């Protein structure tokens, strides 16, 4: 309609072409890695900074871990969002490679009303929400948390169907019966190491020194037929952080027990 | 000529368009980076403490 | 010390919520540049046109 001068749809020129390509979206990815590493190493420095003395820790690891999942969830749908402007501006740039070529006569078809040419206005307006799914539950960072409940009462312990994700809370943490030191050393370790395939958590010298020697070596813990190289050994610090966690909570009974001592003297 | 007077005044009028949409432009991209940097502060504060 | 200690615990929370409800400011800021810019940007492709 005549309302403005300039027609209401215009193909795309070669100069204004170069442009189009000049467009970029803004780099989200370095901070939000960033970001996200800040907050897993800040949320390890507070597991670090804890003390068995200090009660009421389930309403904190709660809203730490709400937290978390709400940023999580905020990192998911940008990157969902960026993708989709990904994909808008592809259909943009595809509907303008057919676009007609620029006269008198176009100018006059689209400015008495032609739909032919459709902007990138109404399609960014109402443009269709990715809804992302599948929630990213495998980082590390989502490993960490939970690990601070339900430790009070026995870190040297482990239920087998810890390792179960049917939780929702990252995993199934209960009491059972597992063993804090390493059988080829003999000694709590403090560098712990476990597999995906053996599933056993061994000393990082006592598998150092159990390893080399032989290019194919079997775990010494049975019920594991298969070879364990060193790539398939993978980093877990939830166990790490289970023996620190410990040895915070033995200093701090020892200090317990020797300011009472300090008292009945 | 009848038509090109108002294409005159169209292409004014778009330019004038075109500063106030930079200095707009100008405008966010002034608050993104005072986001930008208000982030590195409370991250300088979370060393600190 | 141990008050201390408990007392600098619940502000280093503090600011970790502040910068949290800053960092939901983060994605408001990122899509409000993203948007109110591509319009603009068809505008003054429509201008050189």
């Amino acid at each position: 309609l005549n309302d403005n001068p300039i027609p209401k749809s215009v193909p795309l020129h070669p100069k204004s072409g170069k442009y189009f390509h000049n467009l970029h979206a803004r780099d989200l990815s370095n901070i939000y890695q960033q970001c996200y590493k800040q907050i897993d190493e800040t949320i390890n420095q507070l597991v670090d900074s804890t003390s068995p003395s200090t009660i009421g820790i389930e309403e904190q690891v709660a809203d730490i871990t709400s937290t978390y999942k709400l940023l999580s969830t905020y990192e998911s749908e940008s990157n969902s969002f960026d993708e989709h402007i990904k994909d808008l501006k592809k259909n943009f740039k595809q509907s303008s490679d057919a676009c007609p070529q620029i006269d008198l006569s176009t100018w006059d078809k689209y400015r008495t009303g032609e739909l032919t040419a459709p902007k990138l206005s109404e399609l960014y307006l109402n443009m269709p929400t990715p809804e992302p799914a599948t929630m990213v539950n495998n980082t590390d960072t989502l490993k960490i948390l939970k690990v601070l409940p339900y430790i009070w009462n026995d870190p040297t312990c482990v239920i087998p169907d810890l390792q179960n994700p049917a939780d929702e809370d990252d995993l199934q943490i209960e009491g059972g019966k597992i063993e804090l030191t390493c059988p080829i050393t003999c000694k709590p370790y403090e560098a712990p190491l476990i597999s995906r395939k053996c599933n056993h958590v061994f000393d990082r010298d006592g598998i150092q020194n159990y390893l080399q020697g032989y290019t194919t070596r079997d775990c010494p813990q049975a019920a594991c037929s298969q070879v364990v190289s060193m790539r398939d050994f993978v980093r877990d610090p939830i166990m790490e952080l289970r023996c620190k966690i410990a040895k915070m909570k033995e200093s701090q009974e020892q200090d317990k027990r020797s300011s009472q001592a300090i008292d009945v003297l | 000529l009848k038509d090109k007077k108002p294409f005159a005044n169209t292409k004014k009028t778009l330019e004038n368009q075109v500063e106030e949409l930079t200095e707009k432009c100008s405008l966010k991209t002034d608050e993104f980076l005072k986001a930008k940097e208000k982030i590195n502060e409370i991250f300088e504060k979370l060393n600190t403490i | 010390i141990d008050d201390q200690i408990q007392q600098l615990l619940l502000k280093q929370r503090h600011l970790l919520s502040k910068m949290a409800s800053s960092m939901k400011s983060l994605k408001n800021c990122q899509k409000e540049l993203i948007s109110t810019q591509i319009l603009q940007f068809e505008a003054q492709n429509m201008d050189v046109s």
